[PDB]
């Protein structure tokens, strides 16, 4: 995936969605904050 | 619903018509019962009054 | 191909899709350099 940037409080250590999926990382080293969004992708149709 | 499920394949395509053809469709509708009766509805319209 | 025929009839069809491919790698890990090797390669454990 995509790692950006988002400020949210996170005390709490570590990682988180409805499905669970991760949307928040803590940085072994450099703690900081980054999150996960999924590769851009989508469905495509041929119109001929 | 907000975007979980749009990130898990999950996609919603936008309906055929939008809201403002079909308030149209509406405006059409009224404007045919108030100044025509129901004529407009088998062919070509007439004009009477309210 | 999808079709499965030779002459597409007319209108709209759905493939498939499309995703973009990840680029390179991002390996993280924490900055440790102790070793652990308490296997003997003397004591004759115990019961
Ligand atoms: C590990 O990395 C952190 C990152 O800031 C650094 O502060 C720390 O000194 C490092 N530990 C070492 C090099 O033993």
């Amino acid at each position: 995936g995509v790692l950006t940037e988002s400020n949210k409080k996170f005390l709490p250590f570590q990682q988180r969605d409805i499905a669970d999926t991760t949307d928040a990382v803590r940085d072994p080293q450099t703690l900081e904050i980054l999150d996960i969004t999924p590769c851009s992708f989508g469905g495509v149709s041929v119109i001929t | 619903l907000i975007c979980a499920q749009k990130f898990n394949g999950l996609t919603v395509l936008p309906p055929l018509l939008t809201d403002e053809m079909i308030a149209q469709y509406t405006s059409a509708l009224l404007a045919g019962t108030i100044t025509s009766g129901w004529t407009f509805g088998a062919g070509p319209a007439l004009q009477i009054p309210f | 191909c999808t079709l499965k025929s030779f002459t597409v009839e007319k209108g709209i069809y759905q493939t498939s899709n499309f995703r973009v491919q990840p680029t390179e790698s991002i390996v993280r890990f924490p900055n440790i350099t102790n070793l652990c090797p308490f296997g003997e390669v003397a004591t004759r454990f115990a019961s």
